[PDB]
């Protein structure tokens, strides 16, 4: 019945005013990629980080369950694309955001299948 | 230049061939650092390097390449060099690290332990380590050749390299080998590559390329770790980040070298030859099979 809410508590921990989890992995790439969220290689483009995925992960980072009764990991073994402008903080880009399944861009970062 | 747009500088023939006597290494450029691009640790930068390097060598590089990287962890808790390793080796690459402490990582198996407790079924076609003991660097003792996770990383090359395999291994000025220099001699290339962004530091990549399971020359180790010093410290290396802003061609080439099984007596001459261009890998193809030592005991009463 009890579980720690990692992902909450970082968000609060956020607003709190907390400094964003460091040391993710930033990748020399040519920034000339598809753009999409989560890669088996680096694809940021021109408003993009690329990352190591494992990095990345609250739940990586943190040592704790995944949130999956598998327990596998999005992130580990993958390239995660940050917005340059929130490469500040990927752990929290990740948790606070979601990925189109249909074009694999982030949901508000280019994600375009909204459109007319 | 010319050097400061390489991604590194390796040892010139010549300054292998010497006979030189072991001196302190005293670097010009000792203190000088790179200007990293935004955001970018050392740790990426030079494995980055590194890896640019590799590109230009003879490579054997199979379907299910199998590489494993010790010393991967960081006292960050994450693994930069195996995040560069997996960008650069082929999708689908089977890629095992390892440290001595905990860390987290994108390989797709990690062990956690000293790397002597290290075992593998399997044999490999690629070994990386940036293992290293900082308490090496003291400079107020002789400079000997040392043990410990060398003496794991010969015998790791000699029963589990594939031949045809490449290696790449960190040492320094106090942090070496003899024998693993004396091992040097069994592939069928080798080099000290020191990269351009930790050009101001004694480290080098003591690199094999195309391993051949026997000698194919004679290397003495006390001399030739003399001769690599000696190189440093008469040709300072200007520190230098130019090569990590061009990653067009950085991913490494998937060849489809050939795996082949066989047993001793195959190994003839036009094998060999085969070996020595990075055209052949000699291994069995079956599954990677890994695990770590756990000593047992109960400290109650
Ligand atoms: N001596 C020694 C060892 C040092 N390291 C690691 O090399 C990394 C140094 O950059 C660091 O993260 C360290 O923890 C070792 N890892 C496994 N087995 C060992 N015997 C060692
Ligand atoms: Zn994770
Ligand atoms: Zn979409």
């Amino acid at each position: 019945a009890f579980a720690v809410d990692a992902a909450k508590a970082y968000k609060d921990y956020l607003a709190s005013g907390g400094q964003p989890i460091t040391n993710c992995v930033k990748m020399l790439c040519t920034h000339t990629g598809t753009g999409q969220a989560i890669t088996v290689t680096p694809e940021a483009n021109m408003d993009q980080e690329s990352f190591g995925g494992a990095s990345c992960c609250l739940y990586c980072r943190c040592h704790i369950d995944h949130p999956n009764p598998k327990g596998f990991c999005d992130l580990k073994g993958k390239y995660v694309q940050i917005p340059t402008t929130c490469a500040n903080d990927p752990v929290g880009f990740t948790l606070k955001n979601t990925v189109c399944t249909v074009c694999g861009m982030w949901k508000g970062y280019g994600c375009s299948c909204d459109q007319l | 230049s010319s050097q400061a747009w390489q991604p590194g500088v390796a040892m010139p023939n010549l300054y292998k061939m010497q006979r030189m006597l072991l001196e302190k290494c005293d670097l010009q450029n000792y203190g000088d650092s790179a200007t990293l691009p935004k955001g970018i640790m050392m740790n990426v930068a030079k494995y980055t390097q590194l890896c640019q390097y590799l590109n230009t060598l003879t490579l054997a590089v199979p379907y299910n390449m199998r590489v494993i990287h010790f010393g991967a962890g960081s006292d960050k808790g994450v693994a930069p060099g195996t995040a560069v390793l997996r960008q650069w080796l082929p999708t689908g690459t089977l890629l095992v690290d390892s440290d001595l402490n905990d860390f987290v990582s994108d390989a797709d198996s990690t062990l956690i332990g000293d790397c002597a407790t290290v075992h593998t079924a399997n044999k490999w076609d690629l070994i990386i380590s940036d293992m290293y003991d900082p308490k090496t660097k003291n400079v107020t003792k002789e400079n000997d050749s040392k043990e410990g996770f060398f003496t794991y990383i010969c015998g790791f090359i000699q029963q589990k390299l594939a031949l045809g395999g490449s290696v790449a291994i960190k040492i320094t000025e106090h942090s070496w080998n003899a024998d693993l220099y004396k091992l040097m001699g069994h592939f069928a290339w080798w080099t000290a590559f020191v990269t351009n962004v930790n050009a101001s530091s004694s480290e080098a990549f003591l690199i094999g390329c195309n391993y051949l399971g026997k000698p194919r020359e004679q290397i003495d180790g006390y001399v030739m770790h003399a001769n690599y010093i000696f190189w440093r410290n008469t040709n300072p290396i200007q520190l230098s980040s130019y090569s990590l802003f061009d990653m067009s061609k950085f991913p490494l080439k998937l060849r489809g070298t050939a795996v082949m099984s066989l047993k001793e007596g195959q190994i003839n001459d036009m094998i060999l030859s085969l070996l020595s261009k990075g055209r052949l890998i000699i291994r069995e193809n079956n599954r990677v099979v890994i695990s770590s030592d756990v000593l047992v005991n109960n400290e109650n009463l």
